[PDB]
């Protein structure tokens, strides 16, 4: 089970990922680091004007040698160690040895609830748990700078 | 609705 988790994780690869303003269509951010790798605090700089988008299209392209019955993510957004938000995304079935693109639309809260960049930058950690159904495959973390 | 994206 920890053995399976490890073969799933050993077989997995976040190839690329984009964040795009869903109104203008422009890409605001893209990385190709396997920000999915556990045991390390990754970092990411995003342009602070991302906070002004009404919605952001996140596009993730991933490979998996192993099949997954129900690939999904749970992402907690921590601010100075305090959980502000909890997001759940489901891809579903993953064919063995595939490469897949997963798109998700993340909609902004009303403006009066958006957090300012100056308060967020450097203080936000996104903690992502990678599951196949109920098997926790890994947990990765990213610290965000809004530059 | 996200407050941080
Ligand atoms: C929508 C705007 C913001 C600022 C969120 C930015 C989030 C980033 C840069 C990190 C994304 C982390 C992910 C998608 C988890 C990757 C881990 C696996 C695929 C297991």
């Amino acid at each position: 089970k920890d053995e399976r988790a490890r073969e799933i994780l050993r077989g997995f690869k976040l190839n690329w990922m984009n964040l795009r303003d869903a109104e203008t269509g422009k890409i605001l951010w893209q990385g190709t680091e396997d920000l999915s790798v556990p045991g390390v605090e990754h970092e990411a700089r995003v342009p602070k004007k991302i906070l002004k988008c009404k919605a952001v299209s996140r596009e993730l392209n991933f490979s998996s040698t192993e099949q997954m019955e129900k690939f999904r993510l749970e992402q907690k957004v921590y601010f100075k160690g305090q959980c502000l938000e909890e997001w759940f995304f489901e891809f579903g079935f993953v064919i063995p040895n595939s490469t897949n693109t997963w798109q998700s639309l993340i909609e902004a809260a009303p403006e009066s609830q958006m957090m300012p960049a100056s308060v967020l930058t450097g203080n936000v950690i996104i903690e992502t748990k990678f599951f196949d159904d109920d098997l926790l495959v890994s947990t990765s973390r990213v610290r965000l700078f809004y530059v | 609705k996200s407050k941080t994206c």
